[PDB]
């Protein structure tokens, strides 16, 4: 479990993982945001 | 050139006539104009406005320049 | 020919001798480094310019240095 | 108003516009029924059109001759005419996230450098530690400040590597 | 130790050639000779490609250029842990005797031998190259 | 006025693009091909 | 003695590795010290042979990594079914399949994305889909979702497995080097099991599910009327119906009275004017007779018992008096080397899939895939693709067995010695019939240009002035189109239309008919010709090279990928065999690029079209014949003329190929920087930028490295493959979805 | 006994090496008259993948 949390610390996961949520928050803020051009 | 000047508008000036024996004879229809006189590339340089501007009227003005540039070199 | 050049920085590891493959360098005795033994380029002409003796070379900066010079039917590594 | 450009509210172009999009829209409803999947997707994407020609309109923005928004960037002009919106606010937000990110990732490279295996520590990322500086990052901007008056934000000259020049 | 002599009538290892050997450069510049001991019959690999016999006892081949003979010495010692020596030879006749050029290998130091291209300076003490400007050629700080 | 027959390109191309080029190729290659004394 | 061996728990299953990146490696279990670490461990995580010298250890990693391939198609093939029952038009297109367009790919509204979802048609909304897997369906007999969702479970029920298998056949149970040594025991269950048996139950499920369905549906029964399965498989009396045969049952095939079965087993030919498809009967009669030849074939190979060849005692007999030893040693080399397998393996394939192609267009063997052009363009150029690359590859392990498992103490006076004897010979001779076949090609195509461009066209290559007929491939297409009526006396119609005869329409658009050949075919042909023997030329001399050369004698021992042997010698840059695949891809893109180019110009111009009264209107007018002879013309009438519907898709559902269009170009021109420049330059720039960032405390311990020579070579091909053939593939896909 | 102390950090001064201005650990001072007998150990590998070198005494400074 120690280990496979290490694997999960790895680089590539934490990317994925990191830019997942990333991408996300993003299309979430569009979905209810829409067509957002200015402040 | 001394057509060129009389009618700047609509004249387009001839850079030097050619003389491709590979041509066939469409090719030498296609590429005669300006005044016809056989096939000729069209100018693109802008000489003939510049010597035009400068005072220069007629090919025997363009023809001695010439001559004083050979010697110059 | 290529111009190859041994500098004093040379610990004598005899690595750059034992990786050229046309046989211009050797180990000669010395007395500035350790090893007691720097290398020498005694047979440049045979060089041919591969600088597989700059890679063998581990010292910083390199101790063998080869600069690419005329060119011959053996610099170029011609076997016509 | 600015650049002889006209409000998107009076241009007859942006309306012209937001007319086109909506007819290409509805020459396809028709070929569906009513209350088919495809005629419910077509008509929210209609008042998805006509909310943002309305809320483009309603901010303001200028467009030009081809009846679409340009965008003031002049600090002046912006503030002065009411287009703070467009890019001076984004820059500053933009600026917060981006120096975010970077005093952040700084703060974990200058931790993780004192450890063991700082190479290591790149390659399997100390999660708990990463999630603390990631929150503690918020304040960057004053702790960047602090930093750079007490001269430990660079590095002394004598301590970085060149070429023999 | 002697420089040693080349006995070119030495019986060469069983191959039944290739596209890979000597060209006219053979018979107008110069080509190369490799000459060994074996102490058993060994298949080896030729450098110029090809697989062949090497014969009890004494061995010859001819190369074309010395990087091959030296890939072939290589090549007999690492895996066969043999002794192989080669010579330049020019169409006239002459023979020139190269490696091992005292009888022990370069990588071996050995006394008599007497430094060449050597610098008692390291590369960033070299000159700038406006020193050795207008010389009698393009030459580099570290030839000076 | 300084003006060359009709006839001059019928002559000037062919000499100057072909036989030309090839008198210069030839003494050119012959330079190169020669050794020094 | 053939039998079964393995080790018992040989791997421990724990997370202890997997923590522990370039675990597999002596020099990357180190960890990083720069950026390198990190390319050369993706770079050398599957080169098992580099990991361990240790044969038995590499084959239980092969089998392994094969079963987890296995787990990763399957996933493949269980989405493709999935959204064939839940994101799919198939119902509606089985009732209306000339005019509902095949879609399995809905995408969310969001950011105004929602506009990729095209009137398809049938009341769906979607991207249009080129797989043809709409028509695998319908010739399969699939007429539900519910079909189609069964089959996605299964396929994830069998990726669990091959998943499990992987790590079973690892872990727990690995065999041991002589059990994958027994090549003679592969052999009889891969040709008599997995091919013979294979196509022994496809013929099932076609004569018992896939001929009674579409034969009603091709009657013009609705899907929802016509019997499940089951019920045809369970009754016969209905099966007697449609096939008087079956009332007979089994009798006649065990009696040997098989003529009775003639209305199921037929050899028709042709294509069934309905569909535009080949008869299902005849695609049943083949399976049935691929399965007994297979069946056969895996009957030759001796396992336990006396009776079976020794594939060694064949290759040892045939020897001649011009090649030496011959066939001795080839056993032990493909015993003992999976790269020499590898070679020989990826060649045949890529060749196949090439095969697969051509077969697939002119024999269209799916209901209604011949006239969905798009589907069809798709196939061909998709499986020509895949040829070539795995032909590249063939190329490369063939390399790497030459400089890592090549042994002359086993290869003394064999053919593959006296091959790299004679390399010389055969690359000269190669090169001068590359030479040969360039100027007799595209010299053609400049002489054309220039006389067009000097307005002299009766001096040109045409159909109309100066003839260069192919005349072979003219005669060989009519003796197969006369073959039906002589020498082959059982078939009613030939193989193809393309070889002659009628032409087959289907929904007013041509299925298939005859493709005439003449001097612009001939012209195409030849430029085949001349790309294919060059990408050889540089992939066969990279093999024959690879261990040394006059310029480089010692070239083994640098090994098979390495950047070069130094700026010596005038300079030894790409002379390792890798640099040799290097180059041969990018020839083999312009090989490739240019045969599929001539398949949609060809089937745009002289097949494609709809059939209207009184005449067949094509979609380029037939203008290929006078307008292909010359690249101005290929480059006119075909790229600038069918961009048209690529650079004109904004706005549209094909707008998505408009943006991959320029996205292509982009990632292409990116691929130049790589491939005109060197990592020398790249690392002083990263040195001022690593200043900046040591100015400021925020340089890395992982120090940044410029990529190396053979990693930029690798970047630089890879791009410049993927935005090529991306670009292609939006131009390919834009045009014919528009014009179908 | 010349030369720095082993284990002590020094910084390198030599122009054309890859460490200069970085500071390394002195593994060994060779006590003979070497020309340059500071055996010094660098964290970070060179273009080479060299981790040591040989340095005068001048060359290197305590830092
Ligand atoms: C430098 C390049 C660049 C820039 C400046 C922008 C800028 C913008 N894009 Mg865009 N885009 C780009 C490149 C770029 N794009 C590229 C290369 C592509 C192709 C992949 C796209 C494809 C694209 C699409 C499909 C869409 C946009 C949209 C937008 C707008 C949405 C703003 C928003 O999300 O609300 C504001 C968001 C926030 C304020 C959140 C800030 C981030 C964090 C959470 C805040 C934390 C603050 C502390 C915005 C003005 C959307 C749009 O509607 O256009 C008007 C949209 O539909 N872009
Ligand atoms: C970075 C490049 C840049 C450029 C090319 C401009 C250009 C311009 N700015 Mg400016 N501005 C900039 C950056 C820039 N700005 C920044 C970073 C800020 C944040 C402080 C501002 C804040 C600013 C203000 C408050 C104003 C302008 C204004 C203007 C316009 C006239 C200003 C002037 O006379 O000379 C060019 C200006 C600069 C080169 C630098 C800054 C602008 C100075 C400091 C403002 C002085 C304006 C002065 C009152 C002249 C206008 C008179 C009257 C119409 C108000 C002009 C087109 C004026 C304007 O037109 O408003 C309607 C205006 O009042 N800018
Ligand atoms: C802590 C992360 C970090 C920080 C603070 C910086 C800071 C800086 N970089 Mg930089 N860089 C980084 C990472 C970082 N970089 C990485 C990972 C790369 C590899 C792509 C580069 C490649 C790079 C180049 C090529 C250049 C810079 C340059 C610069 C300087 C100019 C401003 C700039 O950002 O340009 C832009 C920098 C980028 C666009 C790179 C984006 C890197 C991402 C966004 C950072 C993410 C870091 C990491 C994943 C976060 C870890 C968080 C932790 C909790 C795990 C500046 C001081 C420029 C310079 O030298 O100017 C003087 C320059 O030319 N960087
Ligand atoms: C750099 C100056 C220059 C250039 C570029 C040209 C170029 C050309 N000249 Mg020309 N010429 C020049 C100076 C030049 N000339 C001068 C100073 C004289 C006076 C002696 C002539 C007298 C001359 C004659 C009589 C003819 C040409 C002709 C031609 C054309 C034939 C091309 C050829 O190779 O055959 C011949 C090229 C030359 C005779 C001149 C050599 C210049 C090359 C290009 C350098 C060609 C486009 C022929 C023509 O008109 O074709 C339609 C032709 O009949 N030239
Ligand atoms: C929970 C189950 C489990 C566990 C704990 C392990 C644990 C271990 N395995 Mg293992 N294995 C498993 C299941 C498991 N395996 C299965 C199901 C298979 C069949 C495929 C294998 C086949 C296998 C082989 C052949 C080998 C190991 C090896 C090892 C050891 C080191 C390698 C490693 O795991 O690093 C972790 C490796 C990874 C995390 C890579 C994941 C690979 C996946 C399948 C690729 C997925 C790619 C994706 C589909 C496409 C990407 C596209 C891109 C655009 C995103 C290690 C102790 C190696 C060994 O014995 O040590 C030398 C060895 O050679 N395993
Ligand atoms: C009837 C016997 C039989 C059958 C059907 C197969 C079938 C297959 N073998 Mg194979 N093999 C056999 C006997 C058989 N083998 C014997 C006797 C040996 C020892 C000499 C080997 C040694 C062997 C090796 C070394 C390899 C294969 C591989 C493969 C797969 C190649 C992928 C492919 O093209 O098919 C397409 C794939 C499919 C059609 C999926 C269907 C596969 C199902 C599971 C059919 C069942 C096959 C299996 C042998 C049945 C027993 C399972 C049981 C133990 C639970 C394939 C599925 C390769 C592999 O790695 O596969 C993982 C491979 O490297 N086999
Ligand atoms: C894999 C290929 C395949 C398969 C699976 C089948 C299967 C079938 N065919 Mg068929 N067929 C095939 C190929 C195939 N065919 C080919 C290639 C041809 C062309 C020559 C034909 C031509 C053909 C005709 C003309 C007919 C069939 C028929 C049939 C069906 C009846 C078979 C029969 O009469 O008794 C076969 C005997 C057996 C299947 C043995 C059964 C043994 C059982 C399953 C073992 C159970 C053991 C277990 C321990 C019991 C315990 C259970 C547990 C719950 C406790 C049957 C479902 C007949 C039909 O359609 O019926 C309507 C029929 O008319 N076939
Ligand atoms: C059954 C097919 C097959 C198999 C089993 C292998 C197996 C192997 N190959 Mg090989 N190869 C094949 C086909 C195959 N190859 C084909 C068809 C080609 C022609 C292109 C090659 C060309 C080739 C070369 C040149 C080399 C190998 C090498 C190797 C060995 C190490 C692989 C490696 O480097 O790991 C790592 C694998 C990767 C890091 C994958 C890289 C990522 C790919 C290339 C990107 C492709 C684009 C991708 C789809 C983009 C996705 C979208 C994107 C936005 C993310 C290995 C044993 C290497 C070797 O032998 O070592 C000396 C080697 O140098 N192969
Ligand atoms: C086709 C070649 C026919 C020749 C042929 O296959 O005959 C086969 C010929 C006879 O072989 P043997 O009977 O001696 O032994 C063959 C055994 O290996 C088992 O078959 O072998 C050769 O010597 C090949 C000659 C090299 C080829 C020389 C030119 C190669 C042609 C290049 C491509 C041309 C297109
Ligand atoms: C703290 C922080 C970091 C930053 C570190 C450092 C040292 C950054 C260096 C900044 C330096 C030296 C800047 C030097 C000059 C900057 C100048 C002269 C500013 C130019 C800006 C101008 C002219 C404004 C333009 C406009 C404004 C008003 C805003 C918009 O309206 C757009 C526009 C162009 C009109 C780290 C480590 C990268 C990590 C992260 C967080
Ligand atoms: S460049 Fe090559 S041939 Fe010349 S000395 Fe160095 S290793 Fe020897
Ligand atoms: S490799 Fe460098 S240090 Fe070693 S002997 Fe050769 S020149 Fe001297
Ligand atoms: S340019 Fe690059 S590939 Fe060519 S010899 Fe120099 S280092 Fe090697």
């Amino acid at each position: 479990m120690k280990d496979f949390t290490t694997y999960l610390s790895t680089a590539p996961v934490i990317a994925t993982i990191w830019f997942t949520f990333t991408a996300g928050l993003l299309i979430e803020i569009n979905r209810y945001f829409p067509d957002p051009l200015v402040f | 050139f001394e057509q060129w000047v009389t009618d700047p508008v609509h004249i387009r000036p001839i850079a030097h006539a050619i003389w491709d024996p590979h041509f066939g004879q469409p090719a030498v229809e296609a590429f005669t104009r300006g005044g016809a006189s056989g096939p000729v590339n069209i100018s693109t340089s802008g000489v003939y406005q510049w010597w035009y501007t400068i005072g220069m009227r007629t090919n025997q003005d363009l023809y001695v320049g010439s001559v004083f540039l050979a010697l110059v070199s | 020919a290529h111009i190859v050049k041994i500098y004093d920085t040379c610990i004598g590891c005899t690595q750059c001798v034992r990786a050229c493959p046309l046989d211009v360098l050797e180990m000669v005795p010395w007395d500035g480094c350790k090893a007691s033994q720097m290398a020498s380029a005694p047979r440049t002409e045979d060089c041919v310019g591969c600088k597989r003796c700059e890679t063998a070379c581990p010292t910083d900066f390199l101790s063998v240095r080869v600069y690419l010079g005329s060119e011959s039917t053996r610099s170029m590594g011609l076997s016509y | 108003d600015i650049a002889g450009l006209t409000p998107c509210s009076e241009s007859k172009a942006y309306a012209k516009l937001e007319k086109k999009e909506l007819k290409t829209l509805e020459k396809r409803l028709k070929q569906y029924e009513a209350d088919s999947a495809p005629a419910v997707a077509l008509k929210a994407t209609m008042e998805r059109t006509k909310a943002r020609f309305a809320n483009y309109a309603k901010a303001g923005l200028l467009c030009g001759n081809d009846g679409l928004p340009h965008l003031i960037a002049d600090p002046g002009l912006a503030l002065k005419y009411g287009h703070a919106g467009e890019v001076f606010i984004p820059t500053f937000g933009f600026l917060y996230v981006a120096g975010y990110i970077g005093y952040v990732g700084r703060q974990y490279l200058i931790a993780v450098k004192g450890e063991a295996k700082p190479t290591d520590k790149e390659i399997i990322i100390d999660v708990p530690l990463a999630t603390k500086l990631a929150w503690q990052g918020a304040g960057w901007p004053l702790a960047a400040v602090q930093e750079l008056q007490r001269g430990t934000l660079l590095e002394k000259e004598e301590n970085i590597t060149v070429s023999p020049r | 130790w002697t420089v040693p002599t080349l006995n070119p009538d030495t019986p060469s290892p069983i191959f039944g050639g290739s596209t890979g050997g000597l060209l006219r450069k053979a018979q107008t510049e110069e080509f190369y000779v490799i000459t060994w001991e074996a102490k058993k019959e060994q298949i080896f690999e030729m450098p110029t490609g090809g697989a062949a016999i090497m014969r009890q006892g004494p061995n010859l081949l001819k190369f074309g250029k010395k990087e091959q003979c030296l890939a072939l010495t290589t090549q007999l010692r690492n895996k066969f842990k043999l002794t192989p020596c080669f010579y330049r030879v020019f169409p006239d006749g002459k023979v020139q005797y190269l490696h091992p050029a005292d009888g022990v290998y370069p990588e071996k130091v050995n006394a008599g031998r007497v430094g060449a291209n050597q610098n008692m300076r390291r590369i960033g003490q070299n000159v700038n190259p406006i020193k050795v400007k207008f010389s009698g050629r393009m030459m580099s700080p570290a030839e000076i | 006025p300084f003006v060359p027959p009709s006839w001059a390109p019928s002559v000037f191309v062919p000499l100057t693009g072909l036989v030309l080029p090839a008198i210069a190729m030839a003494t050119l290659f012959v330079y190169i091909e020669k050794e020094a004394p | 003695k053939v039998k079964i061996a393995v080790d018992r728990n040989p791997v421990e299953t724990s997370f202890e590795k997997w923590a522990k990146p370039g675990h597999f490696s002596r020099t990357l279990s180190k960890g990083p010290n720069t950026t390198t670490w990190i390319w050369n461990l993706h770079a050398d995580a599957h080169d098992f042979d580099s990991h361990t010298s240790d044969l038995e250890e590499i084959s239980r990693k092969v089998f392994s990594a094969h079963f987890g391939q296995l787990g990763i198609i399957f996933i493949w093939l269980s989405g493709m079914y999935f959204h064939g029952a839940r994101f799919s038009n198939y119902e509606a297109w089985l009732s209306d399949p000339t005019h509902i367009k095949p879609s399995a790919q809905v995408v969310w509204p969001i950011v105004g994305q929602e506009i990729l979802n095209g009137d398809v048609g049938g009341g769906f909304q979607g991207i249009q889909i080129t797989s043809g897997f709409f028509q695998l369906w319908r010739a399969s007999g699939i007429t539900s979702e519910l079909q189609l969702y069964t089959t996605a479970i299964g396929g994830l029920v069998m990726a669990a497995a091959m998943f499990f298998a992987g790590w079973f056949h690892y872990h727990k149970a690995a065999p041991k080097l002589e059990w994958f040594q027994n090549v003679e025991s592969m052999l009889n269950h891969h040709l008599g099991g997995l091919l013979g048996l294979g196509s022994l139950a496809w013929a099932g499920h076609q004569i018992h599910v896939s001929l009674p369905v579409n034969k009603l549906l091709d009657a013009g029964v609705d899907p929802k009327e016509i019997p499940l399965p089951h019920d045809l498989l369970l009754n016969r009396a209905i099966m007697a119906d449609l096939y008087p045969s079956f009332a007979k049952g089994i009798a006649p095939f065990f009696t040997l009275n098989w003529s009775e079965y003639s209305d199921f087993l037929t050899f028709k030919g042709g294509l069934n004017p309905v569909t535009g498809g080949l008869w299902l009967s005849d695609t049943a009669h083949h399976h049935v007779a691929i399965a007994v030849l297979f069946l056969v074939a895996g009957h030759m190979y001796r396992t336990n018992w006396g009776i079976g060849h020794s594939m060694k005692e064949i290759l040892e007999a045939h020897r001649g008096p011009f090649t030496g030893e011959g066939h001795v040693g080839l056993y032990e080399i493909l015993t003992t080397s999976w790269h020499a397998q590898l070679a020989i393996n990826l060649a045949l394939f890529g060749s196949l899939s090439i095969i697969v192609a051509h077969h697939m267009y002119a024999m269209p063997p799916y209901p209604y895939l011949a006239t969905d052009y798009g589907t069809q363009l798709s196939l061909f150029t998709h499986h020509t693709w895949i040829g070539g690359f795995c032909i590249v590859g063939a190329g490369a392990h063939a390399a790497i067995f030459m400089v890592r498992d090549y042994d002359p103490t086993n290869n003394y006076n064999n053919l593959l010695d006296r091959v790299i004897r004679h390399r010389d010979a055969i690359i000269s001779h190669l090169n001068w019939v590359c030479i040969f076949l360039g100027f007799h090609s595209f010299g053609l195509y400049i002489h054309n240009d220039t006389m067009s461009a000097l307005g002299r066209p009766q001096d040109m290559f045409s159909d109309t002035a100066i003839q260069l007929q192919p005349v072979f491939a003219q005669w060989i297409q009519n003796t197969h189109f006369l073959a039906p009526q002589l020498t082959a006396p059982n078939a009613l119609a030939a193989t193809s239309l393309t070889w002659g005869g009628d032409l087959v329409a289907v929904g007013g658009k041509v299925a298939m008919m005859p493709i005439s050949l003449g001097t612009s075919d001939f012209m195409v042909h030849h430029i085949h010709a001349f790309t294919i023997h060059v990408t050889v030329l540089i992939l066969l001399k990279g093999v024959l090279f690879a261990r040394s050369s006059r310029l480089i004698p010692d070239k083994a021992n640098l090994g098979f990928r390495f950047p070069c042997d130094g700026p010596g010698r005038g300079g030894t840059c790409q002379v390792s065999a890798w640099d040799h695949v290097f180059l041969g891809l990018f020839w083999m893109y312009n090989s490739l690029s240019i045969v599929i180019f001539h398949f949609s110009w060809k089937m745009q111009s002289d097949v494609w079209g709809t059939v209207t009264a009184s005449g067949v209107s094509h979609i380029t007018g037939g203008n290929f014949a006078q307008s292909a002879n010359t690249i101005n013309g290929w480059l006119r009438d075909f790229l600038w003329a069918q961009s048209s519907q690529v650079i004109q898709s904004y706005g549209s559902a094909l707008s998505a190929y408009g943006l991959i269009f320029l996205g292509a170009h982009f990632v292409w021109a990116f691929s130049l920087m790589f491939l005109f420049s060197g990592r020398g330059y790249w690392q002083e720039l990263i040195e001022s930028i690593v200043w900046a960032h040591n100015k400021l405390k925020v340089a890395p311990a992982i120090q940044p490295r410029a990529l190396s020579i053979t990693q930029g070579r690798a970047v630089g091909v890879a791009h410049y493959l993927l935005g090529g053939i991306a670009t292609t593939w939006s131009f390919f896909l834009a045009r014919i979805i528009s014009v179908g | 006994e010349v030369g720095p102390k082993r284990g002590s950090l020094v910084k390198i001064l030599r122009p054309e090496s890859y460490w200069f201005n970085q500071v390394g650990k002195v593994v060994s001072v060779d006590q003979s008259g070497v020309r340059y007998p500071v055996v010094v150990r660098f964290e970070n590998q060179n273009y080479a993948g060299v981790t040591t070198n040989n340095y005068a005494l001048d060359e290197v400074v305590a830092a």
